[PDB]
């Protein structure tokens, strides 16, 4: 929130 | 702030989760790559290539030098903007959970099937060849009658083992050929309870792609590079919408061959 | 072993150390560059590219997708072979200190050569411009009287102050210019300790490129990016002969146009 | 946040700092006046004025008093903007050390010769006279024959030490002046070697003054009163540009006549 | 020495 932002999804 | 520059984008710390939690659940129910292939660390944004390891012959600056460039595979950026009202972002705060956020979910399904069909179906602009365009292996035909489909994985498996590919064999099947699978029975026999009796992975749901894949996940053959992974940036806005942005910038490459099997339909 | 593959090589420990010395030094007489650029620690034999940060337009994989492909500087092997008696390298242990190492001499004055005329004078094979001809400051021609040497330097300097360059000023001077300016009197007063009182930094001996260069040492101008620095590795070899080669894997980028002056001779 | 509202500027931490240390050096590179004027602390965004101590004769309120204005020198703010790429800016974090900063360093170079001219040359609109209009000391001509040089120093020297001026001398030149000092040889041997041999400070690189000036940095005689110093401002941007200045609030005052000698063609 | 070492001044 307000900040870099990388979902961080990555291998699922 | 970063590139992104969230902090100039007029919207709640509220609305920042929500729209982050829905881009990532509908990033994760269309992507089915991420969970085949070999997903990397993100290495920052400084980050531009992949060392393939090759040389390339290159003239010479003098006599009696031999000169090689060092080949490397470079990244994309994928930017997928959409538009948000600010009336649904306001909301949030104010208690709404039923703020429009179908721009992010189609942005998110935009940049996951983007991605998918750069992994399995390639992207030239992007030297990026596609897992079913590097396929040494035969590829097969999905037969007419869905009943047969167990007969087409199990003759993909075999070629999967005659290559020398062990590991783990999982199936990614496109949206009409998973439906097909889940609810075909031969006999009453569901066929896709045989086909779970023959993977000893996964059978992935890959809307992304058509036809289908039988590859192995043992690990080292598909190699997706992230430099930085999928996250939201903040473009510009006026009174009544801002226009943000899911960001992404990787590479695809293939190192084996021999380890998928790549299906279509008869065309 | 590494890809030099150094304990193939039918070299003694002793010849080894003759053969790593006389390169060391003889490439370090030659080389002129290292002494004004950055040079970067050696990355590794994986290094391959250096991002250079900026994007390049590519064919988007949809609509609605916005992609670019990551601009990044290759890097380019330079790999000077030669051929050793092995009556040479045996006479080593022995006790000779005599033994011919003038292929090894050639090699290094060759790949020193190469790598100051490709700082300098640009390597369009390998996508890297030299700093001549990046240089946006006006280009200044040698006086035919080498005792007006000292105004051509003196208005070389003020560009550099001009354009907003700071940072100790050093001059590098070429083969021929260098023994002109070492020689030249005027009245009896060398020219040369009137330059020395001009220049804050060093003038330093380049015989690989041709005319002078007068540049700002302060740093972040001139990024000589090392993959793998300057190595002797082991080809082939019979009975009567060794086949070695210097090897070298760098690029070079030049961030500030206006941080040089280039000067050349007139036709 | 502050006036300069850099906090809603779309530069990124990484990009602030090549700027900010691009013009710094640029802005250092062309300045030679804060070298041998006494340059004060930053007195902040609440100063305007420099008391110069002095009355003006002004209408009494009534009979029997006598009344009097506080003279006192204004403080004038240079602001010089600039225009930045975006990509330019972006690329800075995606690791690109060749972002076009020309902007910046031409912002630098305009702000830095504006305040070298006002303390030399003058800015009247701001009531700044200038060290050459103020220099009581006789002016002198740069000769035709720059192996000449040395006299009209050596002069401009004796006036200083005539006219009861002491501490450490310094010579500022302009581009031309300075070029050909470096450049100019008496039968070889180098004038630059003849002139610091009678300058006990320091020879200037002055790019911004035209002619020359021979004057003493002993201290307590040319004062440049900063209010605020050189900064970075933000005012606006889009979708591909921002534009930027260079800001500064300051005066010049010129304390003692008799301590600079002014030299022209 | 060893070869050759960058960073000469
Ligand atoms: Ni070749
Ligand atoms: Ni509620
Ligand atoms: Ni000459
Ligand atoms: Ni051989
Ligand atoms: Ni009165
Ligand atoms: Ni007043």
């Amino acid at each position: 929130t307000l900040a870099a932002g990388s979902l961080s999804i990555g291998s699922l | 702030m970063n590139n992104l520059y969230r902090d100039l984008a007029p919207v709640t710390e509220a609305a920042w989760a929500e729209i982050e939690l829905e881009a990532a659940r509908t990033f994760k129910r269309h992507i089915a790559g991420r969970r085949v292939v070999d997903v990397s660390d993100p290495g920052g944004p400084v980050t531009a290539a992949v060392s393939t390891g090759r040389l390339i012959d290159v003239k010479a600056p003098t006599n009696g030098v031999i000169a090689h460039l060092r080949a490397s595979k470079p990244l994309v950026r994928l930017r997928v903007p959409f538009t948000l009202s600010r009336n649904e972002i306001d909301d949030v705060e104010r208690g709404s959970k039923d703020s429009d956020w179908e721009p992010v979910k189609e942005a998110a399904k935009k940049l996951a099937f983007v991605e998918d069909r750069t992994i399995f179906e390639g992207y030239s602009a992007a030297s990026i060849e596609g897992i079913r365009s590097a396929s040494s292996n035969p590829a097969l035909t999905l037969p007419e009658d869905p009943r047969e489909i167990p007969d087409v994985i199990s003759q993909a498996l075999s070629e999967l083992r005659l290559a020398g590919v062990d590991g783990p064999y999982s199936v990614l099947l496109s949206a009409d050929v998973y439906t097909k699978v889940s609810e075909t029975s031969d006999h009453g026999y569901p066929i896709r309870e045989h086909l779970n009796r023959l993977v000893d992975g996964d059978i992935i749901w890959a809307p992304a792609i058509d036809g289908a894949f039988v590859l192995t996940t043992r690990g080292g053959d598909f190699d997706l590079q992230l430099g930085t992974d999928v996250a939201i940036g903040y473009a510009s806005h006026d009174t009544d919408t801002v226009r943000l942005y899911l960001q992404e910038t990787l590479t695809f490459l293939c190192y084996t061959a021999e380890a998928s099997v790549a299906l279509s339909h008869k065309l």
